[PDB]
């Protein structure tokens, strides 16, 4: 009974990030020691034509990123572990996430090693340009 | 290929939006096209869904520089014989608004203790995981009839998880640095460890030099056994699963070639140590 969320390849790096004081630091540590990206993101299929905006309610990849769904780019929500922030809310689920597309492969560690800039919503030195 | 680890046990027919599935896997299949996905304006998230997700399949081969592995091998264990704990978990199902996984219901330890755990789950919801009682029977067997009552028994995870310490420190603050989970058919211990264990780099004490064998979250701090009052998690323990040793068999089969004066998660606990003992110290 149930229906399958993960593939195996997964197992591993989910597994250690579930158990982990600092799952954040954990997933970091786990790609440091050459351990694989988490894998089986929603990646979308869009029109390369939106506005670059990091963070929205529909996908907006412009020519040089891919759009996910935002719950599949978190650590928090791919691990079902509590979401750092004070409210324990998440920021990414219920939204679209734009990531460049040099940096696809591991669509959540990007969210987790980078930030949105609050004033232009690109993601700073990708490519936010307000100095 | 897929796992059950994180397995969604909702009854819900359809999948989830784009932008709150977890996986492409939970993605509805409304929302499927060419191996990825379409946003498709008009048709909006669920903001008021509670799906559980199945925490059984973790597997701890992870080899991360920094951070000790939790399963050891037998020669490592035999070292450390002063640190095994026997360990056992009988389990009740989800039922009602999930069905497909199982809760920790009796937890059992080779010390004799045995704390019962009101059942309990990880629910997905649109805005986060909800750590929450569940809707649970017991197995429907008759060996299991004594876990009947223990469903309006238990006691609420924040209460077993300081229980589950205090016991492990009084036990082992004079015995070892450490403790060794000794199991048997490990998966539904590993499950039950998500509740009361965290990892990470080896720490110190707070208020000594020795290994940090507990966690607070209340304060962010780490203790060894001695000094773990009020501490709420077992930090960086260590586990093997005497079922992988080449046995043919259940536990009590196994037990009963060796012992005859071991006759419940607790006797079941007390079986695992005592065969891992024989085993690993006679011939
Ligand atoms: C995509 N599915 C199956 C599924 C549902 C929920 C979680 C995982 C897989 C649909 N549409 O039912
Ligand atoms: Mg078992
Ligand atoms: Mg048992
Ligand atoms: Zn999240
Ligand atoms: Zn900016
Ligand atoms: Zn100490
Ligand atoms: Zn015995």
């Amino acid at each position: 009974a149930g229906n399958a969320t993960e593939v195996p390849a997964n197992s591993t790096v989910l597994s250690f990030c579930a158990f982990a004081v600092d799952a954040a630091k954990a997933y970091k540590d786990y790609l440091a020691s050459g351990g694989q990206p988490i894998t089986n993101c929603v990646k979308m299929l869009c029109t390369h034509t939106g506005t670059g905006q990091a963070i929205t309610v529909t996908p907006e990849a412009n020519m040089d990123q891919e759009s996910f769904g935002g719950a599949s780019c978190c650590l928090y929500c791919r691990c079902h572990i509590d979401h750092p922030n004070p409210k324990g809310f998440c920021d990414l689920k219920g939204k679209y996430v734009q990531i460049p597309t040099t940096c696809a492969n591991d669509p959540v560690g990007f969210t987790l090693k980078n930030t949105v800039c609050t004033v232009c919503g690109m993601w700073k030195g990708y490519g936010c340009s307000c100095d | 290929n897929v796992t059950g680890l994180f397995k969604d046990c909702s009854k819900v027919i359809t999948g989830l939006h784009p932008t709150q599935a977890p996986t492409h896997l939970s993605v509805d299949t409304k929302f499927k096209t060419e191996g990825l996905c379409v946003d498709i304006p008009g048709i909006p998230k669920d903001m008021t869904y509670r799906r559980l997700i199945s925490m059984m399949g973790f597997k701890m081969n992870y080899q991360v520089n920094g951070y000790p592995n939790m399963f050891i091998t037998r020669e490592e264990a035999i070292r450390h014989v002063r640190a095994w704990i026997g360990f056992d978990v009988e389990g009740c199902h989800a039922t009602r608004e999930a069905v497909g996984t199982n809760l920790p219901l009796q937890l059992g330890f080779s010390t004799g203790v045995n704390l019962v755990a009101v059942p309990t789950g990880y629910v997905d919801t649109p805005n986060n995981t909800d750590f929450s009682r569940v809707s649970a029977k017991p197995p429907p067997g008759d060996q299991f009839k004594h876990l009947i009552p223990l469903m309006y028994k238990g006691l609420p995870w924040n209460v077993v998880r300081i229980k589950i310490v205090q016991m492990l420190s009084d036990t082992l603050k004079n015995l070892s640095d450490r403790v060794v989970f000794v199991l048997w058919a490990h998966g539904f211990e590993l499950t039950s460890m998500k509740y009361f264990v965290k990892i990470g780099p080896e720490r110190t004490c707070c208020l000594c030099d020795r290994r940090a064998t507990c966690f607070s979250t209340a304060s962010d701090t780490y203790a060894c056994w001695h000094h773990s009052i009020g501490f709420d998690y077992v930090y960086n323990p260590f586990m093997i699963d005497v079922q992988q040793w080449g046995f043919t068999g259940n536990l009590q089969s196994n037990h009963d070639l060796y012992c005859q004066v071991h006759g419940v998660a607790s006797c079941d606990a007390i079986m695992t140590r005592c065969l891992a003992v024989h085993e690993c110290f006679v011939k």
